[PDB]
């Protein structure tokens, strides 16, 4: 993937708004590419609720190394377009912008598509209440076969 | 596994089934052990009619 | 398709020789140690 | 089909947008095709989800082969419509346009088409359960031993 | 039929865009009939999904032969409205433009009565469950002993 770095997210997510892109005669300021890295960083961290939200493999800068922008985001390949298409959508009020229909349309579907399998994996059956006996099926095997379910 | 007398000729095999659950398959085996013996080839012969040159 | 109930016999063998060979079983245990080999003497001369 | 390059697939999303196409004498920009390029990329990427969503036969380029472009995009016939209209509607945001309804339908047509096959070979049925009894009529389970299905 | 060519399909769908015909002073280059004539290729293979969509008795022009235009379809003359109806609509984005009322209609139309026959002749009911009694009414299946329906 050509996209492999933070700014690289952002540089994509801009040149899907129209603001700046590689065939520009007019390019956006390094403390605005900041800006945009820093609105990344906390949207990333709003959406990784601590490890109880979505996980992408996101790896969020620290201090010691300087520049936040540079640093591999290391996520998967199929969750490139959905990232940066919502960086756009975040960054859009910006630059006195608006994200069109389709960016936006693209940025939910990639949010769900980067939720489905995390949701398929979580979506979990309890166990056996602590009150349920095991079934006199479960007595004759297993000699010592509980009688009860443990529960919790 | 079950015994498997062939008629005619005097003799007795096995044959047994088996059943693989996780390919949801089976197999079927009739095994014969015997061994042909001469005690005696000074007896058994031979005819060869027809060994011109 | 309805395969008919009937069966076209093709094949019908004859197992002379076999029939008259005399069959032999040695005890079994003995055969295994053995080596499923046995010796029988000779009439003697 | 005459369409056998990523590059090929890019020109026709253009065309189908107006930017660069013969109707309208407009050439390819150089960088419109990078661009287009790794939107493509991102959006395969997004869609076959790690052989868990579309399979289309498309070949990821690696970062062994310099120029992304120019690499046969290995799609089936029945693919390349959909491919390139999904192409020209994700990319319509860079030049301010908008892919016309025209357009969005054949590329909701197209994925459509795209997801059927896949569809119906993964309309499977789960076996039989654990606590199922086999029958007295079932000569097999009766020959096995299987009073009981096996499930998993 | 007049029309008997991938070309003659590509100047009947153009005259019916209103864009170039036999008696416009203005006429589209041979590229941008080169480049219609894959989108039809590309349309084609996107509905005879190799064998599983709409059997028309389309022909695929093969590489061997230089000019796809210029094969015949192979389309039978009921085939051909519909056909060049949908080419119309699916190219009118390249020349700005957007299908008039009634060629819409008529390319719906047309597609529907492209897919009736295939529709009867797939509307195929299943044979009879491998579970199902033959009933002893049928003499001649009790005798040789097909008590049973086969099934499959």
């Amino acid at each position: 993937m050509q996209i492999k770095t933070k700014g690289d997210l952002v540089r994509a997510a801009l040149r899907k708004l129209g603001v700046a892109s590689d065939a520009t005669l007019t390019d956006v300021e390094p403390q605005s590419m900041q800006d945009a890295v820093d609105d990344l960083e906390a949207m990333m961290a709003e959406w990784y609720q601590d490890g109880k939200g979505i996980i992408t493999g996101y790896v969020f800068s620290d201090d010691e190394n300087p520049p936040a922008e540079g640093d591999d985001h290391g996520l998967r390949s199929s969750a490139v377009s959905a990232v940066f298409h919502n960086l756009a959508c975040r960054i859009a009020p910006d630059y006195a912008l608006e994200a069109t229909a389709k960016i936006i349309a693209t940025a939910k579907y990639g949010k769900e598509l980067l939720y489905k399998q995390t949701a398929i994996s979580r979506a979990k059956r309890a166990p056996y209440p602590s009150r349920m006996p095991t079934g006199s099926g479960n007595s004759f095997a297993n000699l010592n076969e509980w009688h009860y379910f443990p529960g919790e | 596994t079950t015994s498997f007398s062939i008629p005619d000729v005097g003799l007795n095999g096995i044959f047994a089934t088996q059943g693989d659950i996780s390919t949801l398959s089976g197999l079927c085996r009739i095994a014969l052990w015997y061994g042909v013996n001469a005690t005696r080839p000074e007896a058994i012969g031979v005819g060869l009619p027809g060994q011109t040159a | 398709t309805l395969a008919v109930d009937e069966i076209i016999e093709t094949i019908s063998a004859i197992t002379p020789m076999a029939q008259k060979a005399k069959k032999y079983t040695p005890p079994a245990a003995s055969m295994q140690r053995s080596s499923n080999t046995i010796w029988m003497p000779v009439e003697q001369e």
